[PDB]
């Protein structure tokens, strides 16, 4: 709840997709460890995608967040929904069990 | 499994008694030398809840009177309407 | 059960397994109730019908009496015309109960039940009425109560319009019962205990048979039987 | 006497309630849904 | 994609849960025949789960 | 809403026919009220 | 009223216990003396109450009295009665009387009357059977209104609901006193009860608490908690029904 | 608060648990809940008007 | 206690001797009206 501070979360993420998506598309690493592979003039080096890579997880999950919100709300509501079937403490409650069997009594037949 | 906007959560937002008393029945269930003190001690407690059990109902006749007397009332006026 | 009911301090129930014991004898009684026909020659010390009289004593479930009403008047359907449990274990205390529930005119089922166990009740009639027609209350409740469940939720012509100027042609179906008990209470010959009680009944019969054309049509018994 | 038969449809709920007056809708549609069914069957 | 926004007025995730530790469970029914009715079966139990004591008595430590 | 598979005396349409007989008692019943 | 109890959520008369030692109180069934005597005082006053009822112009004035009480009466139904106005209810009871004098019914067989001069006099019907709804009916047109002068040329409840508080205050009393007295009776096997039952009640209330607003936004639910095994292991089985 | 849930009665049953076993170590009062109800004072008024229905009765 | 025992020990004859006294006057009302019912209904 509170929707004050929820507004000044939802900036913060917006100010994020707005600071990954200024990036250039041409970025490229160098790590110190390159010297041991002797890079000629044109060699294509592997490590040259360590950057990019982690620059689109980042902003493509940043755009995912509702996408699992919507399963997450599918899987909270899936295995709590039922709560006294597979908790074992619930349904070996006496208010559970009462009230479980008295949801199955059938009705009486008059005469 | 995921922790995307966790960090977003801490950006912005940043008993002992019945315990002790858990464990003291369970040492009074391992010597029945405080059984005997425990039970002497429920029965004293029991004589309690009877001067409490009495002194309500000691209430209730009372009141049973009172709500009688508005339909003795009621009766009394029939000895009158009926002979009428 | 019968511990409880009457409130013996044998088996002293403990009152943390009073939850425990109280849907056990709901679906108890369901049990008795549908197997009660099948006991239907009921004996003398029917230990089901003297235990259930002390248990109709006690509880203060609407729905609970109606399962002993429906038990009891099931259990004596085929029962005798001399000597049953019937004639002797009402002890005159569960019946003066039975017939003080016809002035609950809001409940309506408790009514039916009520007419329905007498009504099985009545069905000898030799000790039946007499013993119905026994009391200064028993047979003085239903010179009131009897008259007035002819007319029980039936649109009766109305006069109070007719007096501030300035027909039903139905019946109920308490109305249906209440016509069956009283014309078997007409069929009380030799003017025992139910044509004397029948006999000051029909001068205020007669203004209810005006109102509703159906009650002519019923209570053709009754009208043989004035 | 074996017969494979298939067994009757059970209104079985989703989410579980304790009161009568939460169930009667649902299984009203049930009737509905099927009765409905079954008599074309016929 | 056909995903929505994040910063999307739906950011709640939990509006309508309503744990079965909150359901309401059938108790008894206390019933009214009229004001002169002191002989008649004064309420109603069908399938509920705890006697009329016990809920009169949390009626009684509620009001 | 739940089917199953079992071995009974009965065939297919009885089964059928006693689900025609218990459902329209209770349609009859749920409808009343 | 209805044709069923009204339901209320206030108590209405709760029970007396039986078990208490009646030698320390001896004022229970000297309370139940009172309420069989309220009950009996009760259903005698409720029979009571169900049996105590048991150019030249013309003078035309609308007047004050035009009441249906003293009602006009046709002359046909005037003279098969015998009163000239008495009522409207009179009329049909004389009405259905003179039939059962006259035993016209049958010797629908008690719908239908044997019409006799008089009945078909004051109908104008010339039928040999007629129902007697019909007949009714027609009192209802037969009966003309008077003419007006023409000149030509509560505490009960509270007190019950308060006696209803009481006995709660009672029934909590006598219940205390049990425990204990079972507990001076077996101090072993309702401690060992309560140190089962506080621990499976310690467990029940303790069985909702992962599912608040931002305990499930985080990820410190799906994530590292296999000691947990409640949730994410359900997704071998939800996936498989397609629940997703 | 009208109804009562699942929630609500284990709550109502484990309050009631420890309350009891509380008085046997008698690390709770609970003289607060006992002399209100009991009223001594009321007691004796509820036998003075019960006095005075023998007076006013006789 | 003794305040509570004091008027927990005379009160109980000053019960059963009201309702007691209450079933006398009570009951005399209903054998003076249940006769009085009868002259009615003649």
């Amino acid at each position: 709840g509170d929707p004050d501070t929820e507004i000044r979360i939802s900036a913060r993420i917006s100010n994020r997709i707005n600071e990954l998506e200024r990036l250039p598309a041409n970025l490229g690493t160098y790590s110190l460890d390159d010297c041991l592979e002797f890079i000629t003039k044109d060699d294509l080096s592997s490590r040259m995608d360590t950057f990019k890579i982690k620059a689109l997880v980042e902003l493509k999950s940043l755009k995912l967040l509702t996408k699992q919100k919507s399963i997450r709300q599918k899987l909270i509501n899936n295995v709590a929904s039922q709560a006294h079937h597979n908790i074992p403490y619930l349904r070996d409650s006496p208010f559970t069990a009462a009230a479980q069997r008295s949801v199955q009594i059938r009705s009486k037949v008059i005469v | 499994s995921l922790p995307i906007e966790d960090n977003y959560i801490r950006e912005v937002v940043g008993s002992k008694l019945m315990e002790c008393v858990n464990d003291a029945v369970q040492t009074l269930l391992q010597g029945d030398d405080k059984l005997g003190k425990v039970s002497d001690k429920s029965r004293e407690i029991s004589e309690k809840y009877i001067e409490e059990s009495q002194a309500i109902i000691q209430e209730l006749v009372k009141l049973t009177m009172e709500k009688l007397e508005s339909k003795f009332t009621k009766l009394c006026d029939l000895e009158t309407q009926l002979e009428m | 059960f019968q511990c409880v009911a009457t409130g013996d301090n044998k088996w002293q129930l403990y009152e943390g397994n009073a939850t425990f014991f109280n849907e056990l004898t709901h679906y108890t009684l369901d049990l008795m109730e549908a197997i009660s026909s099948y006991i239907a020659p009921a004996m003398k010390d029917d230990h089901y019908f003297q235990t259930l009289v002390s248990i109709l004593n006690y509880t203060k479930d609407r729905y609970m009496v109606i399962s002993i009403l429906r038990s009891l008047s099931r259990l004596l359907v085929r029962s005798k015309a001399n000597e049953e449990s019937a004639a002797d274990n009402l002890d005159h205390k569960t019946l003066s109960l039975i017939v003080s529930f016809l002035l609950l005119e809001c409940d309506s089922e408790l009514i039916i039940a009520s007419l329905d166990f007498l009504y099985q009740y009545i069905l000898p009639g030799s000790q039946r009425i007499t013993e119905l027609f026994k009391s200064k209350e028993c047979s003085l409740i239903l010179e009131a109560t009897l008259p007035n469940l002819l007319s029980y939720n039936i649109a009766t012509p109305d006069y109070h319009l007719l007096q501030k100027h300035k027909f039903p042609q139905e019946l109920s179906d308490v109305s249906k019962v209440a016509c069956t008990f009283l014309c078997l209470l007409s069929n009380d010959t030799d003017d025992g205990a139910g044509s004397a009680f029948c006999q000051r009944i029909r001068p205020l019969v007669l203004h209810k048979l005006a109102d509703i054309p159906p009650l002519t049509l019923a209570l053709s018994e009754y009208m043989e039987n004035t | 006497p074996l017969n494979w038969v298939q067994g009757p449809a059970i209104f079985h709920m989703l989410t579980s309630p304790y009161t009568q007056d939460e169930i009667i809708n649902h299984e009203m549609n049930f009737l509905k849904g099927r009765l409905l069914e079954l008599q074309e069957i016929t | 994609s056909n995903i929505p926004d994040p910063t999307l007025p739906p950011t709640e995730m939990m509006t309508r849960f309503l744990h079965p530790n909150w359901y309401a469970l059938p108790t008894t029914v206390w019933l009214k025949y009229g004001n002169y009715n002191s002989w008649a079966p004064s309420f109603n139990e069908n399938g509920t789960v705890v006697d009329s004591t016990t809920r009169g008595l949390i009626w009684l430590e509620r009001i | 809403a739940v089917f199953d598979l079992m071995t009974s005396p009965f065939t297919q349409e009885e089964v059928l026919i006693k689900e025609i007989d218990f459902l329209k008692n209770k349609l009859l019943d749920l409808q009343s009220l | 009223t209805q044709t069923n109890p009204v339901p209320v959520t206030y108590p209405t008369d709760a029970y007396i216990p039986t078990y208490l030692p009646d030698d320390k109180v001896s004022n229970l069934a000297d309370l139940k003396k009172l309420i069989e005597m309220d009950s009996r005082l009760d259903l005698y006053l409720t029979r009571r109450r169900l049996d105590t009822s048991i150019l030249r112009c013309s003078i035309t004035i609308q007047l004050r009295g035009v009441d249906g009480g003293k009602v006009q009466y046709s002359p046909n139904l005037a003279t098969l009665i015998g009163m000239q106005t008495g009522s409207v209810n009179d009329a049909v009871y004389s009405i259905y009387k003179y039939i059962l004098i006259n035993n016209l019914f049958v010797t629908p067989e008690l719908g239908e009357v044997k019409l006799d001069s008089l009945l078909q006099k004051v109908l104008d019907t010339n039928a040999a059977h007629l129902p007697l709804m019909n007949v009714v009916q027609t009192v209802n047109k037969l009966v003309s209104p008077l003419p007006p002068i023409i000149l030509d040329y509560a505490e009960d409840t509270a007190k019950l609901r308060e006696i209803t508080k009481l006995a709660l205050q009672l029934n909590s009393s006598a219940q205390k006193y049990q425990f204990f007295h079972e507990l001076s009776l077996h101090p072993r096997e309702t401690l060992t009860h309560y140190l089962w039952s506080s621990k499976q009640n310690e467990l029940v209330l303790q069985g909702d608490q992962y599912f608040n607003e931002d305990a499930a936004r985080t990820s410190d639910i799906y994530s590292n908690n296999n000691n947990d095994r409640s949730l994410m292991g359900n997704i071998s089985l939800l996936y498989s029904q397609g629940r997703l | 608060y009208n109804n009562v849930t699942l929630k609500n009665l284990t709550a109502f049953q484990l309050l009631s648990q420890r309350e009891n076993i509380c008085e046997l170590l008698n690390l709770v009062e609970s003289t607060e809940r006992h002399n209100s109800i009991i009223n001594p004072e009321r007691q004796r008024m509820s036998l003075e008007e019960m006095k005075k229905m023998l007076d006013a009765l006789k």
